[PDB]
């Protein structure tokens, strides 16, 4: 009853802000669902998914008024239930014929969930594909659809898709047909973050960058290791040094934040890391705190993968120790200091 | 074709005009022996050799002529000579066809074409006699040919348009064919078909509402299902540009007629033309670019369509562009031209029209203050002050309960606060009963 009062709520088409209604949705509606028993579940399941995937499946117009940003909040709503839900969802109680799969299909329904579990597949796909090219307004609100629009997927395909071979395709497959990275839908491009100096700064909370960052850990089940991630993050350095050239604030942030996770085959990429870090601008000034988090690949963990005595990497590297050095001054002692109190141990080991 | 015709085809201007006057009685086939068939094949080959090649000296490769005009009209001579004769078109119905492009001047352009389009009155009073009966091939008994098929009915919209010379009901015979011979219409549907074909069935579709005078395409008389969803596919063209799509909207407003549901696409299809190429943000411009001057143009078409649609699907359209801003650099146009389209309609006509803008008004749906106001200010009130008495008491016998029923106990929602949106209604229904009992003896 709690739940589907809120819903109801969120659902009802009332004259009132997108704010207002995604806040009903995440600052309650999601925030009651993680805690519970099980049965909350299934219950609630079998009240609110038909009447909630009926609008996902053929509902795109209001652009010309521009309360779209309402479309859009009731999409990302109901993929963030979907979200909660496919957290807790068992693989097999999801295509097995337990009798939620027919009613949520059509009749006693003869396929192992096949099609409800497509054509979810299909929207959330549908919903992170959608490219930018002529958004003129709105922008920021639709980016921001594309974005948790990723996030369903990977709480369902981390269930219902067991096993790597499966993961080429159903969250990175994108041959450039068109219009290039499902990643620019997840990020805009002329735009700002900044990572200050010791004596989180910026969020992970954005809007991609909570779930594949929650993700990529448990990417250590789901790994092939390789395909999901080459066409974009084997080509984000030189070769095609432009698709990073903001966009490293998705794929470096990522990798720093995924150190724990990628060192298997961190051999190819790393190197290529350096010479990322020796482009004109690192996420300052210069890099800032990023080169902090960057020599760390050899100095948080020293396991496996070199950037060097494989290439001769030579005079980059020196443009990264110069990088420390060039313009090293600042005030109060510390804030300069910290430069050099880590050049010291950058070079040793 | 040469310098002693001055001199020596007087033998020709002689039978040229003899034989002719002989099957208009009808005689000549007793003035000649028919050698195989109801055709003469001579006749067959007099178009071919008397002239579909001697048109074209492509041997010595000089240069192609601008006729002697006397050789052009007896040339022609001979082409309605040979409609005297029996299953002559059987024949032109693959003639036509050409491909041979002419190196004629020097730059390129089809013999087929060469030929029917300077043949164009020649054939298009005489192949006449024959009305569908290569209409037919021309779509359907082959494939729908990449151009010419087409031209066809550019040329053949000269004549048939300007046809009273003792015939005429010209569209409706040829409607009924042309229409299910639409159905056939296949090679418009490679994506790429060229801006030429585009042009070609615009320019056809246009002269169709022209030459079927719409009583003749009311409901389902050529087959919308094919007719219309192809029009709709065509404005949907995003390489048809603007003042293409300009003439294709043009033709838009007799389909405001559908009530079918093949009407909602109809819509959407407009949505979408708009939203895409219509500025987003209209504040940009001031006078004189053409970014402004071809998009008032636009802006004015759009008018002219609802001027001729009587219609709310055009209303609702307007209304997000019209109440795209406050001052809407231009406001004149959608303001004054109302007061055209208030006044000549039958009443119940604009009770349609104000319902529409009034359940768009009471649609609960997330929206705007300003968006739910400006429809019922800057619309709904702005149609109600011109027409005739009767557009009171039946448009009144709608709304007024289902009004005041709002007004009579609802307060509350100052809490999230879209409260705005109630007041709005309130001052709506206020300002609805305004115009009316300003009228209301």
């Amino acid at each position: 009853g709690l739940l589907e009062s809120v819903y109801e709520m969120f659902r009802k088409d009332d004259p009132r802000l997108s704010f207002t209604r995604q806040s009903f949705v995440d600052r309650s509606l999601l925030t009651l669902l993680w805690h519970c028993s099980l049965d909350a579940l299934r219950e609630f399941f079998s009240t609110i998914v038909v009447d909630a995937i009926d609008v996902l499946k053929s509902r795109f117009t209001k652009l010309n008024e521009s309360t779209f940003d309402t479309q859009i909040t009731k999409k990302m709503g109901y993929y963030k239930i979907l979200d909660v839900m496919y957290s807790r969802l068992p693989k097999d109680d999801v295509h097995a014929k337990e009798s939620k799969i027919n009613q949520v299909f059509h009749g006693s329904c003869i396929t192992e969930g096949n099609e409800l579990t497509k054509t979810l597949i299909k929207l959330c796909y549908d919903a992170f594909t959608e490219n930018m090219a002529g958004e003129n307004q709105l922008l920021e609100r639709r980016r921001l659809y594309h974005c948790a629009a990723y996030n369903c997927a990977i709480s369902v395909i981390c269930c219902v898709f067991n096993e790597l071979k499966f993961y080429q395709g159903f969250l990175f497959s994108e041959k450039p047909e068109k219009n290039l990275l499902i990643f620019e839908n997840l990020i805009d491009l002329k735009r700002r973050y900044n990572f200050p100096v010791e004596v989180m700064d910026e969020l992970n909370r954005h809007e991609c960058m909570a779930p594949l960052t929650a993700l990529v850990k448990h990417m250590h089940r789901s790994l092939p290791r390789d395909l999901p991630s080459w066409m974009k993050f084997l080509h984000g350095k030189l070769g095609n040094p432009i698709v990073p050239l903001n966009i490293r604030l998705f794929l470096a942030k990522l990798v720093i934040n995924t150190e724990e996770v990628f060192r298997p085959y961190a051999k190819h990429w790393l190197s290529p890391l350096l010479q990322l870090a020796a482009s004109e601008n690192n996420g300052g000034e210069g890099i800032h705190y990023m080169v902090v988090e960057i020599v760390a690949t050899i100095l948080s963990w020293t396991g496996l993968a070199t950037p060097t005595g494989v290439p001769k990497d030579e005079v980059l590297a020196n443009r990264l120790l110069n990088f420390l050095m060039k313009h090293v001054f600042h005030p109060k002692r510390a804030v300069f200091r910290h430069n050099l109190e880590i050049i010291k141990t950058l070079v040793e080991c | 074709y040469g310098p002693d015709a001055q001199v020596d085809r007087s033998r020709l201007a002689a039978v040229v005009s003899a034989c002719k006057q002989l099957h208009r009685a009808g005689l000549l086939h007793n003035i000649l022996p028919s050698q195989s068939t109801d055709l003469h094949h001579s006749v067959g080959t007099e178009l071919l050799s008397l002239v579909y090649k001697g048109i074209a000296p492509g041997d010595e490769r000089q240069c192609l002529p601008s006729l002697d005009l006397s050789c052009k009209q007896l040339a022609s001579g001979l082409l309605e000579l040979a409609f005297a004769f029996g299953g002559l078109c059987e024949r032109l119905v693959s003639l036509l066809l050409n491909p041979a492009v002419l190196s004629t001047s020097v730059i390129h352009f089809s013999h087929g074409e060469y030929f029917y389009s300077l043949f164009s009155e020649t054939i298009n009073t005489e192949l006449l006699k024959n009305l569908d009966l290569a209409v037919l091939e021309l779509m359907q008994s082959s494939v729908d040919n990449t151009k010419m098929v087409s031209a066809v009915l550019n040329g053949m919209l000269d004549q048939s348009f300007r046809e009273r010379a003792n015939q005429k009901h010209q569209g409706l015979k040829l409607a009924t064919t042309i229409l299910q011979h639409w159905k056939k219409c296949d090679s418009w549907w490679a994506k790429d078909s060229p801006l030429e074909t585009k042009m070609a069935v615009l320019a056809l579709l246009a002269k169709i509402l022209q030459i079927d005078s719409s009583v003749s395409f009311n409901t389902s008389h050529g087959s919308f299902p094919e007719v219309f969803t192809t029009y709709i596919s065509l404005l949907a063209d995003t390489k048809l540009d603007l003042h293409l799509k300009g003439q294709a909207v043009t033709l838009l407003p007799f389909f405001t007629s559908l009530t079918g549901g093949s009407l909602e696409e109809l819509r959407r299809v407009l949505e979408q033309l708009i939203v895409a190429h219509f500025p987003m943000q209209s504040r940009e411009f001031p006078p004189g670019t053409p970014r402004f001057n071809n998009y008032v143009d636009c802006m004015k078409k759009f008018l002219d369509a609802l001027e001729l649609s009587q219609s709310p699907m055009l209303l609702e359209l307007m209304t997000e562009v019209l109440c795209r801003e406050q001052q809407h650099v231009m406001e004149e146009l959608f303001q004054s031209s109302f007061r055209r389209i208030a006044r000549r309609g039958s009443c119940v006509t604009q009770v349609g029209l104000l319902e529409s803008v009034y359940e768009m008004f009471r649609k609960d749906d997330p929206r705007l203050s300003f968006t739910r106001q400006s429809f019922v200010d800057r619309s709904l009130l702005t149609l109600l002050w011109h027409c005739s008495l009767d557009a009171l008491r039946e448009f009144f016998s709608t709304i007024v309960v289902d009004a005041i029923d709002v007004l009579k106990s609802r307060f509350t929602k100052l809490n999230e606060s879209t409260f705005d949106t109630q007041i709005t209604k309130k001052m709506g229904y206020y300002k609805i009963l305004d115009v009316m009992y300003s009228r209301l003896p």
